[PDB]
């Protein structure tokens, strides 16, 4: 009816009185409409939806490239298909092969999952915490050192930064 | 010297970056049919160039004004990083800490400072135990009808004779009465020993 | 209702003599609680998906504000990677995963309650569960698609109205299980080692040994712990149950305030799309329809502005708030190494 | 389109976040209401008779195809101009309360 | 009782030059033929 618009039209649900023929939503803007032909509620909804994150080793060392879809569920909406689909809680990786060591962080992908520029590809992984370790704990044992060891350690703090000054006139 | 100061360097990038950010915002319409006063002033007159100036007046101070403000966000958080640095100097190196992993990791012992870019560098000198060995223990000594406990040590044993050390460092003694102090009997401690 | 002048507290007086002293002659052992937030909820932001939508002409004008919107997505992933920063400053302070051993003999102590359960899909302990389900979030899971909402679920379900307009929050980089590891791994330190694991390498000591230490370090002698053991054990054991008690019972408001402030600075965003900013509509498609490119731009031009006033606002409001929680954060993990890896 | 938002032609190890997933469109689509007649061009614009301007006319106009097109040969007219709409527009759209 | 509290008297200071500063910027056109509601609804009609 001179509306225009982009997005997929559906059945609704909704149920309008005679003298309705748009509906809005709290944003003002229209996600259903009557047919003017058919007399039937249609919902309209938008087209494009999901994040997207790209995974570099820097392009100084390759040009190959992880990307990942933080909304899909693959077990689709995206570029491509390639190989080495891997599902992760944040979202469908592609173009990265899954391990199953462990290491520590060099690019945080989220939910608990790395991934780094090993054997060259790019490889998925489960951060490790550290190393496991074991206490032999009993009620009639004490360890006591024998030796020590000075040790020396840097901490950087930052004090000042630059002073600015601006001329609103000349800018 | 051999291989860094990333958060003296990120402070000098970012200042930097957000000055550059300024300069280069001034290619920008706002909605104005050019971005150069010179292009507006002449091929227009007066009354209708000054609509075009007065959008070009409110985007630039609207720049400024972000820069300002983003500025003042991050002065909050050098004034924060340097009053800790005062509080470090004050207690680090004008003093001993007994506070943990304040001044480095281990038993803090001294700290010297050194100036760098925009920022300072402390050296913190700690004590850190080593080599330790397995003991068996016990909390108090039972010797006649009376308690022994430790004045300033613990109770340990080499397999066969029981003696008194430091906590930190393995230096046996002999148990004396010069060494312990006496409190009650020999009823309720739970794991005393006879010696 | 009643109108009345508040009270600062009861009346007390001290019998202060030049003379007189007070000495106490039995303790208690009290536990307390104390509750800091640590973190916020990472959020991006796509300025063409929020200021115009899939409109071609508005994406086309916008190209003259591209800058202000790297600069927005710039100060946002600040935002993002220090919350992930913060986390690991409060509970990656030690890189050994120690375990507490089967032999639960702590002297008469009874840890039960802060321990691990390995009953459960997670390791968390059981006021760690109790407290888990006095925050209620807004994202159960990251993964919302694209088919489950596709109707009239949208504009119904906040999330999925937050998404159509290029809202978007990212999950946290360490899982709630590691967390849960990392206090494990804390609490068998503490328990099983005293004081030195914070310090170097973790040196078994009995618990009643450590606890007679600790008594040292407050100015009473070790024989009045060891005298007292029992009943020590006994009040330090009432004491826990009385607070897992109280927690089941009846809160965390001070970690349910920062959930509620970001879901309503998200949804705010969303409702000031409404807005005519001084234009004809608040809608691009009645602008772009019933008016041709030339006198239609002077309406795309004020949402524009408008929109990118408000994307603006939010943005720095979102910052104020992160230099907030990073104060608590570091406070957080200064509580952490001088009350829990040592003895203040 | 890293690279481009960057205004790098370098990209240094990391994770970026880039724009959502778009999906285009394939088709286009019209739905106006079935409407046969043709509005009364003229016995509006051909009347006889026009009325005093104390007394102006008013007449209600529905159900009909306003295709303007076909006054361009019988009809000149010195002056016309709308408020609310652009010419341009007239013939995409569809009218309420003529 | 001599001769200061600085610290304190410049968050008073401050706070009330925000204030007036607040009031003063009412005298801005915006780039508007006045800065008076009444000037502009008297000698123009509404649209
Ligand atoms: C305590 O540790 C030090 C090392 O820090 C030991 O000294 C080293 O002894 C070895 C073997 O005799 C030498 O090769 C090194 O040169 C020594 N180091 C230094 C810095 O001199 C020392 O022997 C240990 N003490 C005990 C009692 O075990
Ligand atoms: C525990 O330490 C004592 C040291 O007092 C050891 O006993 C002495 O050992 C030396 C050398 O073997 C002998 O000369 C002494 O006669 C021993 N007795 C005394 C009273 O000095 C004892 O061997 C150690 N035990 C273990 C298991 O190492
Ligand atoms: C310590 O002795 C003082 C002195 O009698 C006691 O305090 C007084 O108590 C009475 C009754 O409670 C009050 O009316 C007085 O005002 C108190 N202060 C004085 C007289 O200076 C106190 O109860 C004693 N404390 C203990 C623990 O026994
Ligand atoms: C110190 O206080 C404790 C209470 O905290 C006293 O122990 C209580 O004694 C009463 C009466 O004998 C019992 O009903 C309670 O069950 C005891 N409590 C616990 C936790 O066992 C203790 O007697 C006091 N000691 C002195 C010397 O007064
Ligand atoms: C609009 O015209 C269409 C046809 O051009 C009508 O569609 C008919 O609808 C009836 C339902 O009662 C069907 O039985 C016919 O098969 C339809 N025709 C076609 C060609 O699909 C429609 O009814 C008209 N609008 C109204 C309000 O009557
Ligand atoms: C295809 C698939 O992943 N199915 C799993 C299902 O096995 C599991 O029980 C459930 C738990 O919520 O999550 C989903
Ligand atoms: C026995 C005990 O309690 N703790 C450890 C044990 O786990 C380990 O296998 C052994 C060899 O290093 O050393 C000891
Ligand atoms: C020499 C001596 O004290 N022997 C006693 C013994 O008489 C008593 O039966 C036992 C249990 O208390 O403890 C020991
Ligand atoms: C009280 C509680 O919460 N848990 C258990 C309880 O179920 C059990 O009966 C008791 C003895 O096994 O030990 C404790
Ligand atoms: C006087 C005159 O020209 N009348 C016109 C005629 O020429 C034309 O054929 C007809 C159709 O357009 O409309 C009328
Ligand atoms: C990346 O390229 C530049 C220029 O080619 C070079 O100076 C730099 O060293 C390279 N990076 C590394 C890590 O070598
Ligand atoms: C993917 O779908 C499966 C089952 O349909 C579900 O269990 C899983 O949670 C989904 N992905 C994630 C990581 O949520
Ligand atoms: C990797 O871990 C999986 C977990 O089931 C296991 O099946 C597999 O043998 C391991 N090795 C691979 C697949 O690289
Ligand atoms: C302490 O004894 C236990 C029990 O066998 C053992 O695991 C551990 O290696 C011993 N520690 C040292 C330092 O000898
Ligand atoms: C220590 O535990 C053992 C069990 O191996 C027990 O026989 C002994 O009485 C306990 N001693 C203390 C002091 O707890
Ligand atoms: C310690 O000595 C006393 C008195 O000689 C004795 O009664 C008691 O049984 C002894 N304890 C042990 C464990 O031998
Ligand atoms: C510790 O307390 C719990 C009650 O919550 C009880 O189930 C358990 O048996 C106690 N442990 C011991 C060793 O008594
Ligand atoms: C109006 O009159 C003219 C001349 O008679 C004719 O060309 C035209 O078709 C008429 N208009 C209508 C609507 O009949």
């Amino acid at each position: 009816n001179g509306l225009t618009g982009t997005g997929v039209l559906t059945e609704s649900n909704k149920k309008f009185l005679p003298f309705q023929q748009f509906g809005r939503d709290i944003a003002d803007t229209t996600d259903a409409v009557r047919d003017p032909q058919t007399l039937e509620i249609l919902d309209i909804t938008p087209c494009s939806f999901g994040g997207v994150s790209v995974i570099t080793p820097g392009t100084n060392t390759s040009n190959q490239v992880a990307v990942l879809y933080q909304d899909v569920n693959c077990t689709w909406r995206v570029y491509s298909t390639g190989s080495n689909v891997f599902q992760t809680r944040a979202g469908c990786l592609i173009g990265a092969e899954h391990v199953n060591n462990s290491y520590e962080c060099d690019i945080p992908i989220g939910a608990g999952i790395c991934a780094s520029y090993q054997t060259q590809s790019i490889i998925a992984y489960t951060m490790s915490l550290g190393a496991e370790n074991s206490v032999a704990y009993s009620n009639n044992s004490i360890a006591i050192p024998t030796n020590f060891t000075i040790s020396v350690t840097t901490e950087i703090l930052p004090v000042s930064m630059t002073k600015t000054s601006v001329d609103c006139t000349m800018y | 010297s051999s291989t860094a100061l990333g958060k003296l360097q990120d402070v000098v990038n970012q200042n930097a970056q957000a000055l550059n950010t300024l300069v280069k915002q001034l290619s920008s319409n706002f909605g104005a049919i050019s971005s150069v006063l010179n292009d507006i002033l002449s091929r227009l007159d007066p009354p209708e160039a000054e609509v075009q100036i007065d959008r070009l007046i409110t985007g630039r101070l609207q720049s400024l004004q972000t820069y300002v403000t983003q500025q003042l966000i991050r002065a909050a958080e050098i004034r924060a990083s340097a009053n800790l640095a005062a509080t470090k100097m004050s207690e680090c190196v004008l003093g001993q800490s007994k506070r943990v992993d304040f001044c480095g990791k281990g038993y803090h012992l001294m700290s010297f400072p050194q100036s760098a870019p925009h920022g300072v560098v402390f050296l913190h000198v700690t004590y850190v135990p080593a080599q330790e060995k397995n003991f068996t223990t016990a909390p108090a000594i039972c010797h006649d009808g009376k308690a022994h406990f430790p004045r300033e040590g613990v109770f340990v044993s080499n397999g066969t004779h029981w003696f008194v050390t430091q906590r930190n460092f393995y230096e046996p003694q002999i148990i004396t009465t010069d060494n312990t102090f006496v409190s009650g009997n020999c009823d309720v401690v739970i794991g005393i020993v006879n010696n | 209702i009643i109108a009345y002048t508040m009270s600062l507290g009861a009346e007390n007086s001290v019998a202060y003599s030049n003379n007189s002293i007070a000495i106490p002659t039995n303790f208690t052992i009290s536990v307390t609680t104390e509750i800091l937030p640590v973190s916020m909820t990472k959020t991006s932001v796509d300025c063409t998906m929020y200021i115009c939508g899939d409109s071609t002409e508005c994406s086309n004008l916008l190209l003259q504000y591209g800058s202000f919107c790297t600069q927005l997505n710039r100060a946002l992933t600040g935002i993002a990677v220090e919350q992930d920063k913060n986390t690991q400053e409060v509970f990656a302070q030690v890189k050994q995963i120690y375990k507490t051993p089967p032999i639960k003999d702590f002297g008469g102590f009874n840890f039960s309650q802060i321990l691990p359960d390995p009953s459960k899909p997670s390791k968390r302990s059981f006021i760690e569960d109790l407290l888990f389900n006095k925050v209620t979030l807004a994202d159960a899971g990251f993964i919302k698609q694209y088919g489950d909402c596709l109707g009239d679920i949208a504009a119904r379900d906040l999330i999925c109205a937050q998404k159509f307009n290029g809202l978007t929050v990212l999950p946290p980089l360490l899982t709630d299980e590691m967390i849960a590891q990392y206090t494990s791994a804390l609490l068998a330190g503490t328990i099983t080692s005293g004081w030195t694991f914070g310090a170097g390498a973790a040196l078994q000591i009995p618990f009643a040994m450590q606890m007679a230490y600790r008594f040292n370090g407050i100015g009473v002698t070790q024989n009045v712990l060891y005298e007292n053991q029992k009943l020590i054990a006994n009040q330090f054991n009432s004491a826990i149950g009385k607070i897992q008690d109280s927690l089941s019972s009846t809160a965390l408001g001070k970690l349910q305030d920062v959930v509620n402030q970001n879901a309503q600075a998200l949804n705010t965003l969303v409702k000031q799309l409404s807005s005519n900013f001084g234009a004809i509509s608040s809608v691009l498609n009645d602008i772009l329809s019933r008016l041709d490119p030339p006198e239609a731009e002077v309406q795309i031009d004020r949402l524009i502005t408008g929109r990118l006033q408000s994307l603006q606002t939010y943005v720095t409001q979102q910052l104020i708030r992160a230099a907030e929680i990073r104060a608590s954060a570091n406070l957080a993990a200064t509580k952490m190494s001088e009350c829990v890896l040592g003895q203040s | 389109e890293t690279k481009c938002t960057l205004k790098s032609f370098t990209v240094e190890k990391g994770i970026y976040q880039t724009s959502n997933f778009r999906v285009q469109p394939t088709e286009s689509i019209v739905r106006f209401p079935n409407i046969t007649n043709l509005c009364p061009f003229g016995e509006v614009f051909n009347a006889t008779r026009f009325a005093s301007v104390y007394a102006w006319n008013r007449k209600r106009i529905s159900n009909c195809v306003a295709d303007y097109s076909v006054l361009y040969n019988s009809a000149s007219f010195s002056t016309f101009k709308c408020y609310g709409v652009s010419p341009t527009k007239l013939n995409d759209l569809c009218f309420t309360n003529v």
